[PDB]
């Protein structure tokens, strides 16, 4: 398979996760910069884990 | 085509995309005929950005 399902269930969680600590960052009112980091390492632990 | 690894985790990967387009342009015959080795990049980066 191209894809690996495994992989792309750890890509939904990831997604989850990124919109829980969305709204946490939000709510803390924190700096875009941070937040965005947050989001690259998550997206970086989705490539890791394909 | 000369392989090409990338995950297209980040926006600035569309410097590979540019690559191709690029590519398709100076040398459309070189292009159609890796097209579909190019294809195979190219689906990583729209199943990721798309």
């Amino acid at each position: 398979t191209v894809t690996n399902e495994f992989a792309s269930r750890f890509r939904t969680i990831v997604a989850t996760l990124a919109n829980v600590v969305n709204e946490r960052a939000v709510q803390d009112d924190m700096q875009k910069a941070t937040r965005s980091c947050t989001k690259q390492w998550l997206r970086h632990l989705e490539t890791q884990f394909d | 085509l000369k392989k090409i690894a990338e995950s297209f985790e980040d926006p600035s990967s569309i410097v590979v995309v540019l690559e191709f387009i690029l590519f398709a342009l100076f040398f459309p015959t070189e292009f159609n005929r890796i097209k579909g080795d190019i294809q195979n990049v190219l689906l990583l980066f729209f199943s990721r950005w798309y």
